[PDB]
RNA sequence: AAGAACCUUACCUGGUCUUGACAUCCACGGAAGUUUUCAGAGAUGAGAAUGUGCCUUCGGGAACCGUGAGACAGGUGCUGCAUGGCUGUCGUCAGCUCGUGUUGUGAAAUGUUGGGUUAAGUCCCGCAACGAGCGCAACCCUUAUCCUUUGUUGCCAGCGGUCCGGCCGGGAACUCAAAGGAGACUGCCAGUGAUAAACUGGAGGAAGGUGGGGAUGACGUCAAGUCAUCAUGGCCCUUACGACCAGGGCUACACACGUGCUACAAUGGCGCAUACAAAGAGAAGCGACCUCGCGAGAGCAAGCGGACCUCAUAAAGUGCGUCGUAGUCCGGAUUGGAGUCUGCAACUCGACUCCAUGAAGUCGGAAUCGCUAGUAAUCGUGGAUCAGAAUGCCACGGUGAAUAC
């Protein structure tokens, strides 16, 4: 907005599984309105991930997410002149939530099999660093200090 | 004895008969896990009965109608929350802290003239 | 026994009406088991209003047709026959029925 | 068919409900008409914002 | 291959049937009903069906038993 | 006009309706067919009686007619024989058993609808529209009206071009359901054209 | 335009009428109406029939029909730049004004500006102004909690007989239905603030800050739209720009644009099983069940002018199996054959069904659109217009986000 203050409410964690993460997780991995199949999918996904690395269920994909954050973001900003490419710091949640839309974007990309093991493959190859969501994600860090004066 | 609670969510009306035994849960004369728990309200119904206690302390009998899949979970959510009078009301206070108390008047919104839905307004060409 | 239905748009003047037939009929007998609200029927129109195009200009109108029902059982014939047609019902639709 | 008996259409046909439009009452519109007031939108309109038309009430729900 | 179960004729087109069978084909009948039904009881006939201006005669042949008698008659003109 | 029209916007607050008929709707059409067609006979042989309202309800399987007027006279005259013509010919026209009765409204300058007439009446006759619409003010707030506003459209005065007058006086408001606003129209056939007149009355908040 | 196959319908070509299709004054004749026949595309002319009744002052009227004269009737003909009425937009933006008073020779100014604050010309303080009006808010409807009354055609907590189905004794607790009330008002506290307005936070509370939504549209601008809804000034036609009928046309088609629907598929398609809704209509109407048909449908045909009966077994959803990434079991246009059904009438030109064929299309340039919470997104149901017609309009519910530094 411009004038009043906004925030919106906390989305119930994830089932069983208890993780507020793996709960927006599936709010953005959410297609057409329907949870069931967004659930269905992410649990096929993360017992596959488990399983194919050895790892635990909650943290092994919480390394992949680590591992894909950014720190710095490019904003458009042209003050006097044409655009500038001026990085920026990212706050706490939006690192998280573009490092969450990095991994599904990158899930979406791909044409393996089908989701539940998409998924699964870009959590693997973030885990590893040779992934699409890493390769677009060393993107904004070169991209970094190129503007400091301006504002 | 016979507790009641009437629970409300989306014209989702519920009506929740606790009472003291150890028995299952029972919506709409039935089982709940029969009636596909897992996912439906796979931990929206057992919400009320796991922080305050164990759910495995009062039996129960609850039938909804009116709604959808997250229309009952909700309704009985909110029938349970207001149908825990074991004790006093020491519980609405933690129960207030969770925020299970109030109910969600959020409904859906009427559909308006020269709109489509409630809000999408019809594309114009040129400005 | 012999079940009354009643029919108006306001909701006041049905209610007038159905005091004065239960007075009456608790007067002239007994087992008189009181109106029943019953569902209101909400007949919904809507219609353009400017005289050529500007579809977008309409208006919404609605008319409330509300409903009472009152039942008795009295055994003696006398007193029912004697409270038909002594009573207007305040001027909106009857109807008598067994 | 049954022997010549479909052939009996010598009647103008004009009985048939097609024939008849079913216009305004007041003035006479092809469209813009409704069968429970038996009038047409404009018309209508006028009656009920007069105050004319039994248990007609504005909409606000 | 439609319209229920059975074809349609005008009856002021049927009076002019059975006069062209009695007395043989003579001439073609100038009439404006666009309805009657190509049935049999006409091979060996020709037709003059309207179009709005002119009265555009028209041979009947054997192969026309589910086409109508409108049916060959082009009321759309082009360049 | 773009302001939504007074006697509408309150008919289920303050203003009630001019019929109280129920029926069905086999017959709806047929009732309001008639109710129409009896209004628009009566009110022009009752012309000069200056007749406000005409409220029509349904007594049981009859019409019953009610009009009220500031000069009961010349619809009484002596004795009922001037409303008997009445009630049989509206009888005629309605196919069913009529009921005709009259009611006295003092104070006429102070009603919508016959302060319009008033005007229009000044109008055709060639009377200073600015005057004739002064003095409707005046008399209405001499009679204790908390407020009046009135309006004249058309070619006043003959002019080549139309153009709208108004005057407002005391309080009126219009987006107040609470109070109540006697409202009404009148129009005028002039050599020159149609002159369109329109009054509010603001008498009471409730 | 909330329903162009006839009509609708004015427009085109043909065939007809001239006091007329319609109102009204006059004369004569004739009950109305019901049945058929000749010619003709029909309108239409041209015959035979049947009928010849109420009031009836016995020279006629009232209901109605045919013929004739003249006043007339008629116009969807022109002018929205003569108009009434009605409507769109700036814009639900917060502004627009009037009394006295004062200042200036005057047009005018002031107030209405300033310091704070608010969604607000909302409120407070100051001030050469003091008051008021239209407008904002508030009164209205709907929705979210609770209470009183009422308890069937609705409901089943405690009990009973229970083909163990709320179905039958009964009861009315509860859901629910509809009438009346309570509640939310910055109200109680803390802090900030010129001590005021107000702001931030907390408690309580179902609902905290005009709670959500609707109706509500100021003075005026656009000679904005409508002479076609209707009315109406002026002009024009009136042996035709009026009236009747058949057919045709409004549905054309080398192109362009607007608004939508269905797709390019695996978050899917197909088969089996199987869940969970609200709001509406119904008497020339809704049309159970049963029988026939692979089908659209047909016969029988109860019930229902309605919490009862019917339309009407909501789809998404979830439980199993198949396809395994292709122009495919995706995709459905086009087209051929065969059918169902409304209607005097489906050829110009309707809807639906069965069999067969299976184009383009594998996410889309410049450019551009909507949306901040039950929102968007996507999934079904109903209603009006209407004999027969939706991807359009109006309306109800299920699942249900992301992001606002
Ligand atoms: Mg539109
Ligand atoms: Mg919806
Ligand atoms: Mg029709
Ligand atoms: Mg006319
Ligand atoms: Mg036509
Ligand atoms: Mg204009
Ligand atoms: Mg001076
Ligand atoms: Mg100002
Ligand atoms: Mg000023
Ligand atoms: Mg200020
Ligand atoms: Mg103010
Ligand atoms: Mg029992
Ligand atoms: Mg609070
Ligand atoms: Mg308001
Ligand atoms: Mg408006
Ligand atoms: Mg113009
Ligand atoms: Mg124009
Ligand atoms: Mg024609
Ligand atoms: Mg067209
Ligand atoms: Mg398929
Ligand atoms: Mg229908
Ligand atoms: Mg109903
Ligand atoms: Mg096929
Ligand atoms: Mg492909
Ligand atoms: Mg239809």
């Amino acid at each position: 907005p411009r004038r009043r203050v906004i925030g919106q409410r906390k989305i119930l964690p994830d089932p069983k599984f208890g993780s507020e993460l793996l709960a927006k997780f599936v709010n953005i991995l959410m297609v057409d309105g329907k949870k069931s199949t967004a659930e269905s999918i992410v649990y096929s996904a993360l017992e596959t991930l488990a399983q194919r690395s050895g790892k635990s269920e909650l943290e092994a994909f919480e390394v992949a997410l680590e591992n894909v954050r950014p720190t710095v973001e490019v904003k458009s900003r042209r003050v006097g002149g044409s655009t500038y490419q001026v990085p920026v710091e990212v706050r706490p949640v939006r690192r998280n939530a573009l490092a969450m839309r990095w991994i599904v974007e990158a899930a979406r990309k791909r044409g393996d099999k089908s989701m539940a093991l998409r998924l699964a493959n870009e959590l693997s190859d973030a885990a590893e660093n040779k992934g699409t969501a890493v390769k677009k994600r060393e993107d904004v860090h070169r991209m970094a200090e190129a503007n400091k004066a301006f504002a | 004895n016979q507790y009641y609670g009437t629970g409300r969510r989306k014209s989702s009306a519920a009506r929740v008969f606790i009472k003291p035994g150890n028995g299952k849960i029972v919506i709409n004369q039935r089982s709940l896990e029969q009636y596909f728990g897992r996912e439906t309200a796979r931990m929206v119904v057992r919400q009320p009965l796991e922080l305050v206690d164990m759910v495995e302390k009062l039996d129960l009998y609850i039938t909804v109608k009116g709604g959808g899949i997250s229309g009952q979970a909700g309704a009985i959510r909110h029938g349970i929350t207001r149908a825990l009078m074991e004790y006093d009301e020491s519980l609405r206070s933690e129960l207030r802290k969770a925020g299970f108390v109030t109910r969600d008047a959020r409904q859906v919104e009427r559909k308006k003239v020269g709109l489509r839905k409630a809000r999408r307004r019809p594309q114009f060409s040129k400005r | 026994r012999i079940r009354i239905r009643l029919k108006a748009f306001d909701h006041r003047l049905i209610d007038q009406a159905t005091a004065e037939i239960v007075e009456t009929a608790k007067r002239t007998g007994a087992q008189v088991r009181g109106p029943i609200p019953l569902p209101t029927r909400k007949e919904r129109f809507t219609v353009l209003i400017s005289p050529h195009v500007n579809k977008d200009a309409r208006d919404q109108y609605e008319i409330r047709t509300h409903l009472r029902l009152v039942d008795i059982v009295e055994p003696t014939e006398k007193t029912v026959d004697a409270l038909m047609r002594l009573d207007l019902a305040a001027g909106v639709d009857v109807q008598i029925s067994l | 068919r049954w022997n010549a008996v479909l052939k009996l259409q010598t009647l103008p046909r004009d009985s048939s409900p097609s024939r008849q439009r079913n216009r305004c009452r007041q003035t006479g519109r092809p469209h813009g008409f409704l069968r429970k007031f038996g009038l047409s939108r404009i018309k209508v309109r006028e009656a009920a914002m007069r105050g004319e038309i039994p248990g007609l009430k504005k909409a606000s729900w | 291959r439609s319209l229920k179960k059975g074809p349609f004729i005008d009856l002021h087109l049927l009076k002019k049937v059975e006069k062209a069978v009695e007395s043989g084909d003579k001439k073609p009948l100038r009439t404006w009903s666009r309805r009657s039904t190509i049935f049999p009881n006409m091979i060996g006939l020709t037709i003059a069906v309207h179009n709005g201006r002119q009265h555009v005669p028209v041979f009947v042949t054997d192969e026309m038993v589910g086409h109508k008698l409108g049916e060959f008659a082009p009321t759309r003109t082009y360049r | 006009g773009q302001k939504v029209h007074p006697n509408g916007i309150r008919l289920g607050i303050v203003k009630p309706w001019n019929s109280t008929w129920f029926a069905n709707t086999k017959e709806f059409a047929d009732n309001l067919d008639s109710d129409f067609k009896v209004r628009q006979y009566l009110t022009k042989e009752l012309a000069k009686a200056s007749v406000s309202r005409i409220v029509i309800e349904r007594p049981a399987k009859s019409i019953r007619v009610t009009i009220h007027t500031a000069r009961p006279g010349i619809v009484i005259g002596k004795k009922g024989e001037d409303v008997e013509k009445l009630r049989k010919v509206v009888a005629d026209i309605a196919g069913v058993p009529a009921q005709i009765n009259i009611a006295e409204v003092r104070k006429p300058e102070l009603d919508a609808k016959l302060v319009a007439d008033s005007i229009t009446s000044q109008l055709e006759r060639r009377v200073m529209f600015r005057r004739a619409m002064k003095r409707a003010v005046q008399n209405a707030m001499r009679l204790g009206a908390k407020g009046i506003k009135v309006e004249v459209s058309g070619r006043l005065g003959g002019a080549e071009i139309a153009r709208t007058e108004w005057y407002r006086e005391g309080r009126v408001p219009l987006h107040t359901l609470r109070a109540d606003i006697d409202y009404n129209t009148s129009e005028a056939h002039t050599t020159y054209g149609v002159i369109g007149v329109k009054v509010w009355i603001f008498k009471g908040e409730i």
